[PDB]
């Protein structure tokens, strides 16, 4: 399709990871205050 | 130069720009939605279709 | 003499205007990630014109 | 120049389309669209037509 592809991967598993992912790429994905 | 020609045709499967076989598909089938709690949201971004 | 309204040929040509076009042959212009951010946000933005 | 540039023709399947084809899967069975209790506000203007 288009770039609608986003689909909960930028933000709902950041602060913490519930689910995990398939091969986490990342290079660096979480920020900490 | 490159990183243009971003545009041809994709041979293969006959799906259309928004969501023909991607979605769903035409053959001898019934009843596709599975059950779940995102599938929910998941499932509204799924039928938004055509601009 | 006789001859001419025997022939009995096209049937079987012009059937293939039927057999031609089965799979919809109808897609373009590939989306994928490419390039740097300019044109690509309205898809086409210029020329609807084949149809 | 043109530019603001309005209707063409359309020619195609036999639906006079109004709204409606937000339903672009109608083959021959019935039945097609999903579920959910508490959220829908989106389930109200698919299903109104003649206008």
């Amino acid at each position: 399709d288009g770039k609608g592809v986003e689909m909960m991967r930028d933000y709902a598993n950041k602060q913490l990871i519930q689910m995990g992912v398939k091969k986490p790429e990342t290079p660096e994905e979480q920020q900490w205050l | 130069i490159r990183g243009r020609y971003e545009c041809y045709t994709d041979v293969g499967p006959s799906f259309q720009s928004m969501k023909q076989q991607n979605r769903a598909e035409i053959l001898e089938l019934l009843g596709k939605t599975p059950q779940g709690t995102p599938e929910y949201q998941l499932l509204l971004l799924q039928y938004f279709t055509l601009l | 003499q006789y001859r001419g309204q025997f022939d009995v040929v096209r049937p079987v040509v012009r059937k293939l205007v039927s057999e031609m076009r089965q799979n919809p042959i109808d897609v373009l212009y590939r989306p994928k990630d490419g390039a740097r951010p300019d044109a690509a946000d309205v898809l086409m933005g210029m020329y609807r014109t084949d149809m």
